[PDB]
């Protein structure tokens, strides 16, 4: 079972590009949280930029996890 | 005021959908190649094969399989082992 | 870009031809003073032009050789050659060096500007020396500016000044040789 | 049957019956009215810009025999005068209308903004008119200056 | 009296469509209103003008 | 007087016997009109798009089936089935 | 009835004014009604769930088990991993149954 | 500050722009705060200036 | 998985149909019925202006 | 509503900022020098609105203890 | 024919999902979906978003102006 | 012959007005150098006309892969546009109506080694522009399937309507996904259908013809 | 056993995957004291951005460890 | 079976190309964030301009699962 | 011991809001009764991905 | 065979170089739009900056594709 | 022979070093835009910077090359 392995093998290091994706969330949220703060009357549309980024990062986090899952199952 | 004239006239499909439903009708069964599942075949092998022997099991799975992989048909058993 | 060509030599020849012959052309701010920003020199070396300001007084304007001011980001110095800068400066300490000798003025707040030519300008409203500070005070009167906050916002700028003004004051009052 | 369905008809379709019947001279000053409003006010105001002016320029010249003056529909049909629309013709057909443009144009007495297009479709290329001809265009060309207001000047790119 | 008719058909025209645009007025009724505003708009639609 | 035949086919006023049925726009009648004033003279880059698209996949999918028709003909002068038995 | 008008009706009450989130009490234990239908989703997810997997209960899994078992079965077909075997041992199981 | 200021003291780029800005907000904040202040200082000196006259 | 479709082809063409005919139902039904309530409202409310005062000019009655 | 640095969300001028702590230095300096910076500290005068060319109502400030820290 | 053409695509759709060798998986889907169409349907404000899309038109986000009724009197 | 007659101020009609201004406002017009007025009409007209419908052939990209997005979202019914050859197809065709309106420009011809580089970075778009679109339809679908095939073996193995936090733990997290679903339906039809006004308007600039010859003064 | 011993390695290059989680959650609290530091009168607000991106981006986290999860027991 | 165990294997490792497309993407919808709190008045141009970016730094994304759709089925 | 990698990135994290902490001290320090709270705070939400990541390196070798 | 097995690995492991392109992509388009926003009036230059930055570090990309390429292909 | 297929593999992870080339690149040419925000002026002189940064910097992306070349034919 060198296939059933390696698909484990291949998944486990397919894994690994959520480590950016989650580094990337982390810095975009933090510039909402210093955005926020430079001006509070915008906040709530900093907000729906926050959310649009967020999406659109989580994109590249479901690249990855259908790898993921296409190593795995396919 | 105008709002009863709207409320006679119903439901009604937009304005071109006969066309749309035709043409996508057109391509999934216009498409020259068998019917995705079958094989053509002379037709001297149709009229002497029972019909029973005539489908594939794949081609029939079961409508809620208690195990995954059960189908309703068996098919020919004519293996060619 | 520039669409108003304006200027003290233009307003006084158009300045001709809309007023009387009578009149001659008033006065510009600009003829009365002698350092300008963008004009050549007026470093030369270690040392370079600081003038430190207030509306009341004149603290200093000879030369010294690195300007600390306390900027909103944070203390920085100035030396001679120093990028032009536009500082605002938070209330804290400014310090004068010209050699092993230091005056150190606690301004409230102001501007600092650095001129191309290496013009310190240093605008403060208030600007005590650190001997007249009483420091009595100053932590009774952080501990009643960090009581009183109404819902009204303009008390809670004024109060945000108050204690960042006496904090900055007793941290650089408790702080001293 | 134009002047009695004289909304329902496009400058599109009254230029060809315009041109119809300026070939066969035959009007009459109801249908001369009747096209004019209809292409003014019951038309777009650009579907002269629509028309190309091998069209137009039988529509003035329709407009000039008959000496019906209306200076809305010359208003109109003058904006049909452009580079874009002169620079679709052949060189003879470009000389043909603007010299009939410009002579219904003189006949009436009206000088529109647009009529400098018809004029630089000329003086871009003077090598296509006589000497008489030419001289109908300096002539509405010093008629035009004096009547637009100014002086005319070629415009080159750059 | 001479000119009544006109002014009074605008008057009354504009009155039931601007009472009426936009909550429940028809487009055939604005069509027979006004038939050549119609005519014209349908002449920006048809020669590829329509975001004029 | 102004008399109702110079308001005739300009100016009507809001109906009084039965409101009458939409004027149609010349596309809506005819996809001649359409297709000719509109669909070609505007939208051609578009179909050409498409047929370009329908094209491509087209040879895409005669590439997959001759890849297929290869893979099966190699297995067929091997002595070897060209598939997985079926399944059951 | 009207078969367009009395379920229309009766769909405008239940969707409307037809509320269980005070009539069956409710708001002594929850905060919003932005929290109600927020846990009146996932209870709605959770009772699909359940009853999509009770109305058909004796059936091998599709989905990978995390080598658990439903009831007293834990060796049957119902927790096989290969599944021939377990198609084999359900048309054993379903004669008897 | 940015009406009218900033646009005479641009020439092809700006002469303001050689100043690196410290402010905690933009330049827009920091002018407007600075015109203010430069109508104090002038108000100030001007009726002192006319006091002394 | 279900990767590559059993003909390619079928589906753009499906692609190419639908969106020809989003294109013609567009451009044929719904853009001239945006057209005339949109553009009936904007030539009164660019004409209103000029439009008033030809008609103040225009009347006698004052 | 506005967009800046703390006193100017709050409705404050940078002047009147600057001259509530430049009064806030001033009222916590050494009683020597505390009294005679009281000088320019204080406010005095008046001032009335020109809406028509001769009228206006009045407002005047008597201040000797500093800007209004409280808000207009 | 619409209603009668959604129960025929539900019951097609439905027999081909509940076949489909990752079966009670696709039947839970369809509640994890419905479930938000039942949310949409129950926090989204329906008037707000009414007069949100009335004022994407500019025919519909201020009133006509024409004929200021002092232009057109008959006196 | 007899079309039906349409309300005024319809919601359908408001939202579609609002689309299409807003997708044809995506490649506005120059301003000439000119004035405009009956002069420079024809020249507006004609620039008018050698512009291409980008306003609504956006509109009818960001209608049809909306509706074939949120198709995915009904229950019993699948995306089309999570198909390979559908969404890749319509990728492919706005980068060949792109390429077809910049040659039909230029003239049917087709255009160091820097420039190369630029053309397989060129005619990498028709690839990236439909399978941004695939994956992101795919991606969401498939991990919704695993991660509902996860959540279903908890109440497999043990109790219906016992135990109910660790399934309602999961319950909760495929809520959310269904929700970032809706969210990437409705982002990944408005990011295909702005990139198709980029591509397109890239090759969308056309000579203003414009006055040859004046009155001046 | 070749399967799950490769598991025990899928499952290992797998969680790396945190380590950009933890990296984009230490910038965004490093904003948040940022952001409060800049602006004292926000700081009841600040936190619960926050939170809010603290709980979008530990979807990161739970996606990798479902996905470690899943290679350990799929 | 070693050909398509290195296929697997390969992919795994060839799918690590999102962390750092996933991290970009983070940076410039951070950088919207703080661009569009430092003039929320050009917002309409700075997500126009966030768009643009997205759009080149997910190219790379598809590039990355190119190779991953090379070397899994090819 | 694959597996542990995961603490690079949250001792990067703890250490780049370690600094913002000593950051933002310096920048007002009046609020150090709060930031060292919200560095606490931050703290504990990294060490959430800390003991994650310990979970699964003894669920690795002691299960 | 082990040749044509390794160039799968290869490949996948050649292509990880498109991570640093895409966080190079992604923090020139955020200062792309942090620059933007300081002066917008002279944001032509900066998106001509911004195409001709990008043109020259996806070239870094494509050379990484050619990698991958000459390894699968060649 | 696993010499070829080394060589495979090895010039498979030799090409990462162009994903630290692409990083720097994207940072430099980010401050690039940054700075000619900070004054058009000096903007001719900056990109002449940044062309020199580019040629330096595309040295390291070379010696990567030029041993990923070398590893393969020699
Ligand atoms: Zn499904």
């Amino acid at each position: 079972s060198v296939l059933a392995a390696s698909k484990m093998v291949g998944a486990g290091c397919a894994t690994i590009a959520l480590a950016g994706v989650g580094a990337g969330l982390g810095v975009m949220f933090g510039s909402l949280i210093n955005g926020a703060a430079r001006n509070p009357n915008i906040a709530k549309q900093l907000v729906g930029y926050a959310l649009l980024g967020f999406a659109l990062t989580e994109s590249i986090a479901l690249f990855s996890l259908l790898v993921v899952f296409l190593i795995l199952f396919a | 005021s105008y709002s009863a004239y709207f409320a006679k006239a119903g439901f009604q499909f937009p304005a071109g959908l006969s066309a749309l439903v035709a043409g996508i009708v057109a391509l999934n069964v216009c498409t020259g190649r068998p019917t995705k599942g079958t094989k053509e075949i002379s037709n001297a092998e149709y009229n002497a094969t029972p019909i029973g022997y005539l489908q594939s099991p794949d081609q029939h799975p079961t409508a809620f399989p208690k195990v995954p992989g059960m189908k309703d048909v068996h098919g020919s058993p004519h293996h060619h082992h | 870009e520039a669409a108003a060509p304006a200027g003290p030599k233009e307003f006084t020849e158009v300045w001709n031809k809309k007023a009387p012959s009578t009149l001659i052309v008033p006065e510009f701010p600009s003829n009365y003073t002698a350092v300008k920003a963008v004009g050549e020199g007026q470093v030369h070396g270690d040392a370079f032009p600081v003038n430190f300001y207030t509306p009341h007084s004149i603290l200093s304007q000879a030369q010294k050789d690195t300007v600390v001011l306390p900027g909103v980001d944070g203390y920085f110095g100035v030396k001679a050659s120093h990028v032009p800068t536009i500082a605002q400066l938070k209330p804290g300490v400014v310090e004068l060096h010209s050699g092993a000798e230091s005056e150190k003025f606690f301004v409230s707040g102001g501007f600092a500007f650095v001129h191309p030519n290496g013009v310190t300008d240093i605008c403060v409203l208030e600007a005590a020396t650190l001997d007249q500070v009483d420091p009595a005070a100053v932590k009774s009167a952080l501990a009643a500016a960090s009581a009183a906050q109404p819902t009204d916002e303009f008390e809670q700028a004024a109060n945000r000044a108050a204690i960042e003004l006496y904090s900055a004051l007793e941290s650089a009052v408790e702080a001293k040789a | 049957n134009v002047s009695a369905n004289f909304t329902k008809f496009e400058t599109e379709q009254l230029l060809q019956i315009v041109a119809t019947f300026d070939a066969f001279n035959h009007s009459s000053v109801a249908f001369l009215d009747d096209v004019a409003d209809s292409i003014t006010y019951c038309n777009h105001y650009l579907a002269p810009v629509r028309a190309g002016a091998d069209e137009l320029a039988t529509l003035l010249t329709y407009y000039a025999k008959n000496g019906h003056e209306r200076a809305d529909l010359l208003a109109t049909v003058a904006r049909g005068f452009s580079e874009v629309s002169l620079g679709k013709l052949s060189a003879a057909q470009r000389k043909d209308t603007v010299l009939s443009a410009l002579k219904a144009f003189q006949t009436f007495g009206f000088y529109p903004e647009s009529i400098e297009a018809v004029i630089g479709a000329a003086l871009v290329s003077p090598a296509e008119y006589s000497a008489e001809e030419l001289k109908e265009v300096e002539a509405v060309k010093v008629a035009a200056e004096n009547a637009l207001g100014g002086e005319f000047v070629l415009i080159q790119e750059g | 009296e001479e000119e009544e008719l006109w002014l009074l058909t605008l008057t009354q025209q504009f009155k039931h469509i601007q009472k009426h645009f936009g909550i429940d007025l028809p487009h055939s009724v604005v069509a027979h209103m006004d038939p050549l505003l119609i005519k014209k708009i349908d002449w920006e639609t048809t020669n590829a003008l329509e975001d004029f | 007087v102004l008399g109702e035949v110079y308001l005739k086919d300009i100016l009507r006023t809001p109906p009084t016997g039965a409101i009458p049925a939409n004027v149609p726009h010349p596309f809506q009648t005819s996809f001649y009109t359409y297709a000719t004033k509109k669909l070609i003279p505007r939208h051609w880059y578009l179909l050409g798009g498409f047929t370009f698209t329908i094209t491509l996949y087209g040879i895409l999918d005669g590439l997959r089936d001759s890849g297929k028709k290869k893979a099966y003909d190699e297995a067929i002068h091997a002595g070897k089935t060209p598939y997985t038995a079926g399944g059951h | 009835m009207a078969v367009t008008s009395f379920l229309g009706k009766a769909f405008e009450k239940y969707f409307y004014d037809f509320s269980a989130y005070e009539q069956f009490g409710l708001n002594r234990f929850l905060s919003s009604k932005g929290q109600y239908v927020a846990l009146r989703h996932v209870g709605f997810v959770m009772v699909g769930v359940n009853v999509l997997l009770a109305a058909n209960f004796p059936f091998n899994p599709p989905f990978p088990t995390i080598g658990m078992c439903p009831a007293g079965w834990e060796g049957t077909w119902v927790c096989q991993a290969d599944k021939a075997k377990a198609l084999e041992m359900y048309k054993e199981w379903k004669k008897s149954n | 500050p940015d009406l009218l200021e900033k646009q005479l003291e641009d020439v092809t780029g700006n002469s303001l722009d050689a100043y690196d800005i410290e402010a905690s907000h933009e330049r827009s904040d920091v002018l407007r705060d600075l015109t203010e202040f430069h109508l104090g200082v002038t108000l100030y000196n001007a009726m002192l200036e006319n006091n002394c006259s | 998985m279900k990767l590559l479709p059993e003909s390619l082809q079928q589906e753009a063409a499906t692609a190419a149909v639908v969106a020809s005919w989003v294109l013609w139902h567009l451009d044929t039904q719904l853009l001239p019925t945006i057209m005339r309530e949109h553009k009936l409202h904007a030539c009164w409310a660019a004409a209103a202006k000029r439009y008033n005062e030809k008609l103040f000019k225009l009347n006698p009655s004052y | 509503a506005p967009s800046g640095p703390f006193y100017r969300v709050a409705g404050m001028s940078y002047l009147r900022y600057s001259n509530i702590c430049a009064d806030l230095l001033r009222n916590v300096l050494k009683e020597p020098f505390k009294a005679k910076a009281q000088a320019r500290q204080a406010i005095h005068f008046r001032q009335a609105p020109y809406v028509d060319g001769k009228a206006g109502a009045s407002k005047v400030y008597e201040l000797e203890n500093g800007i209004p820290k409280t808000a207009n | 024919i619409a209603l009668f053409g959604a129960l025929s695509w539900i019951l097609y759709r439905a027999d081909g999902q509940s076949k489909a060798h990752e079966w009670i998986v696709d039947l839970n889907l369809n509640v994890l979906q419905a479930a938000w169409l039942i949310s949409f349907s129950s926090l989204i404000p329906f008037r707000a978003v009414y007069f949100a899309f009335r004022g994407m038109a500019p025919a519909t986000a201020s009133t006509l102006n024409g004929l200021k009724t002092f232009s057109s009197i008959s006196l | 012959s007899s079309v039906r007659d349409v309300k005024t101020g319809s919601l359908p009609t408001n939202f579609l007005t609002g689309v299409y201004r807003f997708w044809r406002s995506q490649n506005p017009a120059e301003k000439p150098h000119d004035p405009v007025n009956d002069r420079l009409l024809p020249a507006v007209v004609d620039a008018s006309d050698k512009r291409a419908s980008i306003g609504t052939w956006a509109t009818t990209f960001f209608c049809t892969i909306i509706s074939c997005n949120l198709l995915g979202l009904m229950p019993f019914n699948e995306a089309p546009t999570s198909g390979l050859g559908f969404a890749t197809g319509l990728g492919v065709s706005v980068w060949a109506t792109a390429t077809i309106l910049g040659l039909s420009k230029t003239g049917f011809k087709f255009p160091f080694i820097f420039v190369p580089l630029e053309t397989i970075s060129y005619t990498f778009r028709a690839v990236s522009l439909g399978v941004r679109l695939w994956v992101n339809m795919l991606a969401g679908h498939t991990l919704l399937h695993i991660l509902t095939g996860m959540a279903l073996a908890l109440p497999f193995s043990l109790g219906f309507f016992s135990m109910v936090p660790a399934t309602f733990g999961v319950c909760c997290l495929l809520s959310a996904l269904v929700g970032l679903e809706y969210l990437v339906a409705v982002l990944q039809s408005g990011v295909f259908s702005i990139l198709s006004t980029v591509y397109v308007g890239e090759f969308n600039h056309d000579k203003f013809i414009g006055p040859a010859a004046k009155i001046v003064k």
